[PDB]
């Protein structure tokens, strides 16, 4: 068949099928099949989130308080970023307002959990698309270290003697003939572009960045207890200040825990500026004639916005929000998660059902019931899926649809959002980024021509990969300015960190619905609660997966996943480097897109 | 030869891969490269799809009896065990054929140990632990490290006691490692004294939240929760749970989730 | 301008100048080059003989009354002060000089606090804690920081927390922070649980030992010691005494040499007795 | 005065004086006076100890239980050296053999201390003898990366924007006009002979050991709960060990210790390979003309010796002792502690009075009286010294001889009996640190002749820097063969920690002595109790600073700081950088040296 969707793709699946199941280098499950032309060209892609768990059942009947706990068992990728969510949908269906300190503890385990999330991401699952570790060792450790002081000369981590090591650390492991998770990995493709110097560079950041993930999370291990998984509480934070009074040696936060928060924050600053920013600009720089994949990004993107330097008072957010569509940069349309006509999830191509299939339903009306049944075009079997049927349900991932768009989430929809309305520190990152890779693009290529067009360059696998290591330094600086107001707080006598007013139930109204939003990582999340009688009545969430991993919707409009893929040439069908590369680019948790 | 270690991934959250990777000592960079071979794992993987299916299948026959299972997850039985598919077939096959020849299981978490979330009324995919999945005819040794997640150096130290002392470590009634889990939390914590004084939180953010006070009337699990939290505590020992100012909802502990609200007290 | 520091050191061991140095956070490098100007410290400084102590005079009135002093050991008072001599003069007539221009004192450790263990019986330099060598008309504030020495994010904290709040922290009656010095170590232990079960270590590296439980019938001296070492911890929070398998012997403490055998068991247990 | 003494030096007061009160960077307090002829070269020595407690009278009365922890407080630099002589005293009067582990633990907490002081003395105290950090600032921080690259191959920390950084950094707090730790240094004094850039790397590394040195001390922290001043016992150490068994997270040792243990050794052994032992043959390299300082070490050196690799057996000892005498290398003569013909202590030119002055008393029957006196030939008076009286008391140091002769102590003193004894390692050590110094030196003047002398080479201040600095890598190789082995014994059975037979009084004798002996870091230490009616009756010690910095014996013969600058030529004796390079070779700590 030949589709011809609403939002101007042809979905064409007479080409050859090439099935991906598992996808790695993810978390969770996914599955993805493609098609191709007699030019290996894409001209179909089918997106399936191949895991469900039923959260939203799950907490049926329970008290709104334990909520946050449960929904950050979503995902241990993004975590924490459910039980935010939780707490803001609580905290707004029952008109609670938390303390200042509060929100900026919040916040800064929120940008803790993006610089962590964001650098794992980039070096340990999306690296090995855009790296070779096998061509690593054929690099000149001399000329290694000549490309490291280009890429980046503050980092003090550039010997030759180094990045020798690290490669006769590599070339043991690999003479050992146990090659663990480099096993059978793609590395004769053409695809892979970076010199055997850039790839020995990358994988000594790859184990540095390993090395450092540790550390920054131990902010949430002070404000939350632990990370994974911290917590959080209804009406505040419970890691209370005691900084000069009696027993403060036993309060959750005192001087030398805030002593040891500033030296971590500088720590995370540091490595988002020495490394991670300088490697993806650079490694885009190789890549430069490779610039597929922006599928939606330079139509149709949205977040809900997020960092308000003025607590809950959103036109004052930082990463501003609202929806671009049709490729209109000049309009910002407000997106309201509470009004019934934006947000609404279908489910015509996914595994639930509802009684009236062909409505889309906003989250306070949303259904959650499992529905695996594999079309009667279906190669295989149901327990054995050789070619999915997607012309029936073919996904646990809902679709959910902004006044009836397909729209692309993430830290790329932000940036895109953030320049178009003028948020100068983002317009700067931006402007500064382009001129840097241009720059190294003159070192590799002298007869470079400055690449000027910004919805070619950000819409774009590589700007995607971009967007998010500038989003990782962005929070980094915010949240070096969270932790100056909290001192600041603390100083002019605020130690307060939980409102407890509504705390009892018998201070709730007998009947409350409450919508939190969040700037995930991975793009725009929000929970949607209704209470009754003290209990979860509904409680549905839709996370920034779910919006670019969604299935088709009635009219047959593709999501962020699919749109991504179509047109996009493949080296080898059969080794689908490419394929891997812009998916993992959307950086997929599947946990998180199907809960 | 490295110790074949094979990883899989069933209905989860990821979050016991993530902590794993905080391990302070040894580091992870290390056991992956010098202390194990880590040869199969969704998580950090290069090869994808059918290149990925072919490893398990070499991996299986080159070294039967000889890896390391280790199960970050559960397989669900609803949906035919559709709810988690892997290479279009269900999840809970996958771990049949490994478990089938592995030298031992390592559970990793409360998925794999016990449900964790995902098992909690009213289980829509009718989520089990791998030991009930496997059955009591199963005649290897399975290690549950329970926790949501464990506790990183308590998952690094597991596989270093293995590899320096050539044994399964001495497990408790339940499967745990008594190297980690026998001793409540309750019964190796710093706030003791206060739970022993009646000094209590009974308000967030109340006089005894700002000296440290006892969180058993705000709902603390210790009292009943087996692990390391204490002891070890969390990210190279900076804090743990009641340390920052919550009770420990009881993480480690089969049916956790549904032993009631985590603000009530424990009984 | 950064805070102008005089740490000057009397009979001591050098264990406080020690810990400092071993901060996680703040490092010491980064107190040094950007937080305190540092301006005399007999370990780490450059200069010596009269360069140093030309230092001293600068320092005093180009800085009179905006200074701070902190101490590490004590005067001696026996030998006419010349069992601590500094620039051919007794250390006593160093510390008197530059007292009298501080804006305040920081007693560090238990030397300068109380007397530590020169001051151990029977005294023979009659070695004096700083508060008691300046007496009771002494004007300015001295924050005692005890301990054998005081855990180094303790030392830290009380420098960064006067740098950041622009206070002198609240102290108790004997001049010690609240910030880390109002709980007993036996208030915040970790081990407390055996305590109150009866589980003790009876000998060394009996079953109890080897389960953790608790140092009481070995010598703890938890019970009657004020310190953040059963909750900051030592090294980074790696340990502390207990953790390690050894009681407390009280070093926080006035008089903790002369309180007993540090294998004696500790007193003021019951509420009836 | 013209005093010929019999260890063959001329002493003479009649050239001008310099005196150096108070001498800085070292540990505690001291006084040195010099002579100097009309040729600005020093003629005269003079080493007061300005200090004094009394630990050896404080302990009378007390349980020889109790003793370790009070005499650890004679020094916080060398923490826990004197603890681990204490309990080996102990357990040498009543006969108590200590488990393996103990054994091991107690020596992995030696090579601790060993490492952490050698890295700190070079570089906190030793190094601004050698480096000009204003001069640095006149640096090329390309010309310092080649530098370093040289010096250390290995090392990662060699970009040029590093070192540019480093650079910024100092500039800054010099013009800030607030100087602090290099206010009134000497730094116009041609005597400093590094190139700018040797001065910038060498700071850069200043403030990289000050960041490393709170890591290697977690060790002390794990075995011993805290450094400094980490605990013993008598019998054992209290770390008890519990790997696999019923509340192991609750033990002392665990697998989780054991895990972080290793980390830490093997971190200790990089930055000694990597920064320290490279550092020192670089600026020994700079200094090749500057040979002088080498006093005693030429002559007279002596050692208990450690490190058996069989416990208990000497011979065994990985730093063999004995005493070397008049420069004869090829006779050891053996050291026997016990012996009262060998160390005795002289009072003729201390502060202390014994009943009879014309003897000197071995420790288990020495005395200490103070008797602060001045000679009535002294400039200035009894609280104003303005020039000491050296022909008569002059020190809070005792004097001690071993068979009468004045010996330097330390970790040159064990090489140089390590090497003559045929230590495999050591000799390795010497001869690649020979080899690599002369490189650096053909690197600094192509023109080169090649050292080969041995005893002109060690015996000197760069060669007693050199054999610290050694002893650091050394220490951490044998740490980390003891930690090896405490997994073995572990693996093997054996996690016992204490022998409690003869804990309680009533299994002792009435009387008893014994004599505990450690390499500490500075050199020969050992402590001797007399025990009676379960109380000390006496209790004596005599430290590597006693040796090494005392004042003249009753026949005239000169100790070893004394020795070490005589014939020195000063460009400034009124800047004495010579003196304090000399000086700070041995690392004089004064609150042992008097205790
Ligand atoms: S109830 Fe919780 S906070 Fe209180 S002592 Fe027990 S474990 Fe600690
Ligand atoms: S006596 Fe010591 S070990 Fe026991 S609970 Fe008290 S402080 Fe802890
Ligand atoms: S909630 Fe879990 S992490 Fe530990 S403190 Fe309680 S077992
Ligand atoms: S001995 Fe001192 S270090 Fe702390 S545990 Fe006791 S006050
Ligand atoms: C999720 N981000
Ligand atoms: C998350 N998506
Ligand atoms: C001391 N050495
Ligand atoms: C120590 N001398
Ligand atoms: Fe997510
Ligand atoms: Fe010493
Ligand atoms: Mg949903
Ligand atoms: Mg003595
Ligand atoms: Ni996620
Ligand atoms: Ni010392
Ligand atoms: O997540
Ligand atoms: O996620
Ligand atoms: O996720
Ligand atoms: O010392
Ligand atoms: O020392
Ligand atoms: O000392």
């Amino acid at each position: 068949s030949v589709l011809n969707t609403p939002n101007h793709y042809k979905m064409d699946n007479s080409g050859r099928r090439v099935v991906i199941d598992p996808v790695t280098r993810i978390e969770g499950h996914m599955r993805c099949e493609v098609n191709v032309d007699e030019n290996n060209v894409i001209q179909n892609a089918v997106s399936t989130g191949t895991m469900w768990r039923g959260l939203e059942v799950i907490l049926r009947g329970r008290d709104p308080r334990d909520a946050w706990a449960f929904v950050e068992r979503i995902c241990g990728v993004c975590t924490g970023c459910h039980a935010l969510a939780s707490v803001r949908a609580v905290e707004d269906a029952l008109d609670i307002k938390i303390p200042h300190n509060a929100t900026l503890i919040r916040e800064i385990m929120a940008k803790t959990l993006q610089i962590h999330d964001h650098i794992v991401h980039f070096y340990h699952l999306h690296a090995l698309d855009w790296v070779n570790p096998v061509n690593a060792l054929k690099a000149d450790p001399q000329a290694t270290s000549e490309l490291q002081k280009l890429v980046s000369p503050h980092h003090p981590m550039s010997s030759p003697g180094y990045f020798k090591d690290i490669q006769i650390r590599i070339q043991k492991f690999v003479d050992s003939g146990q090659l663990g998770i480099f096993k059978n990995g793609y590395w004769s493709n053409p695809a892979y572009k970076l010199s055997p110097e850039a790839d020995l560079m990358a994988v000594t950041h790859y184990l540095e960045a390993l090395d450092f993930q540790k550390e920054i999370v131990k902010i949430h291990a002070i404000f939350g207890g632990k990370n994974p998984h911290p917590n959080y509480m209804v009406g505040g934070v419970p890691c209370a200040i005691n900084i000069d009074g009696d027993m403060a040696a036993g309060a959750p936060i005192n001087m030398e825990r805030l002593n040891f928060v500033k030296s971590l924050i500088e720590q995370g600053r540091t490595f988002n500026t020495n490394v991670y920013v300088p490697d993806v600009i650079a490694i885009a720089a190789f890549y430069r004639d490779w610039l597929y994949g922006g599928g939606l990004s330079a139509t149709n993107v949205m977040d809900y916005g997020a960092y308000p330097k003025t607590p809950y008072d959103k036109s004052t957010d930082q990463l501003p929000g609202g929806a671009i569509i049709n490729g209109d940069w000049g309009k910002i349309h407000p997106v309201d998660p509470r009004d019934p006509e934006q947000v609404q999830e279908f489910v015509t191509h996914s595994w639930y059902k509802y009684p009236d299939e062909t409505k889309g339903l906003h989250p306070w009306d949303g259904i959650t019931e499992p529905n695996y049944e594999l079309g009667s075009k279906t190669k295989g079997s149901r327990t054995n899926i050789i070619e999915i049927d997607e012309s029936a349900k073919y996904s646990w991932i809902k679709s959910p649809r902004w006044r009836g768009h397909a729209v692309e989430v993430g830290p790329l929809a932000r940036y895109i959002l953030a320049y178009a309305q003028g948020v100068e520190y983002v317009k700067t990152q931006v402007h500064t980024s382009l001129n840097r890779f241009n720059a190294v693009c003159r070192l590799l290529d002298p007869n470079h021509k400055d690449i000027t067009d910004l919805k070619a360059f950000l819409g774009s696998t590589i700007g995607r990969t971009l967007a998010r290591a500038l989003e990782s330094e962005y929070c980094g600086d915010m949240m070096l300015d969270d932790f100056n107001q909290l001192i600041s707080n603390i100083k002019n006598g605020d130690s307060s960190t939980a409102n407890t007013d509504k705390w009892d139930p018998s201070s709730w109204p007998e009947h409350a619905k409450g919508v939190g939003t969040v700037a995930a990582p991975r793009g725009a999340l929000a929970h949607w609660i209704v209470i009754e009688k003290g209990k979860i009545k509904n409680y549905q969430c839709v996370v920034p997966t779910t919006w670019n991993g969604s299935p088709r919707d009635p009219k047959g409009n593709i999501g962020a996943f699919e749109a991504s893929l179509m047109g996009t040439p493949m080296e080898r069908p059969d080794e689908p480097v490419e394929v891997l590369r812009t998916l993992h680019s959307f950086d997929p948790c599947l946990a998180c897109s199907t809960h | 030869p490295r110790t074949p270690v094979i990883w899989l991934h069933g209905l989860e959250c990821t979050c016991c891969s993530e902590s794993f990777i905080r391990s302070a000592h040894p580091l992870a960079k290390d056991v992956v490269l010098s202390m194990i071979s880590l040869d199969y794992d969704d998580t950090l993987m290069a090869a994808s799809g059918h290149a990925a299916e072919a490893i398990l299948d070499e991996i299986k026959e080159k070294y039967k009896g000889n890896y390391i299972l280790a199960v970050e997850g559960n397989p669900p039985l609803n949906q035919d065990g559709m709810s988690c598919i892997i290479g279009g077939r269900p999840f809970s096959e996958q771990l049949k054929r490994m478990a089938d020849d592995a030298k031992a299981i390592i559970s990793w978490g409360s998925c794999a140990s016990w449900g964790c979330v995902q098992a909690a009324k009213p289980n829509p995919t009718q989520a089990t632990p791998v030991h009930k999945f496997l059955g009591g005819g199963y005649d290897k040794p399975i290690i549950k490290v329970p926790g949501c997640p464990p506790i990183a150096e308590v998952m690094t130290g597991v596989i270093t006691y293995m590899l320096t002392f050539d044994r399964i470590p001495e497990l408790d009634r339940q499967g745990r490692p008594k190297m980690f889990y026998s001793q409540r939390i309750h019964d190796k914590c710093y706030r003791r004294p206060h739970f022993d004084a009646g000094q209590f939180v009974e308000e967030w953010d109340d006089e005894g939240a700002r000296k440290g006070y006892c969180l058993y009337k705000v709902g603390c699990k210790g009292p009943t929760t087996y692990n390391a939290c204490s002891t070890v505590r969390w990210n190279g020992g900076t804090s743990f749970p009641i340390q920052s100012g919550h009770g420990c909802i009881g993480c480690s502990e089969d049916g956790f989730w549904d032993k009631g609200s985590f603000y009530s007290r424990d009984t």
